[PDB]
């Protein structure tokens, strides 16, 4: 999930937007 | 500012800025 993708590795806008409602 | 390691309150704050009035969900174990 988001921690593995953005914390443990480097995140992207593409991925952050996956978590907006 | 979103292309780096974002953990804890730093991640939550990025989601707040990016998602704006849509809001978001933060699920650190899913």
């Amino acid at each position: 999930g988001i921690v593995e993708q953005c914390c443990t590795s480097i995140c992207s806008l593409y991925q952050l937007e996956n978590y907006c409602n | 500012f979103v292309n780096q390691h974002l953990c804890g309150s730093h991640l939550v704050e990025a989601l707040y800025l990016v998602c704006g009035e849509r809001g978001f969900f933060y699920t650190p174990k899913a």
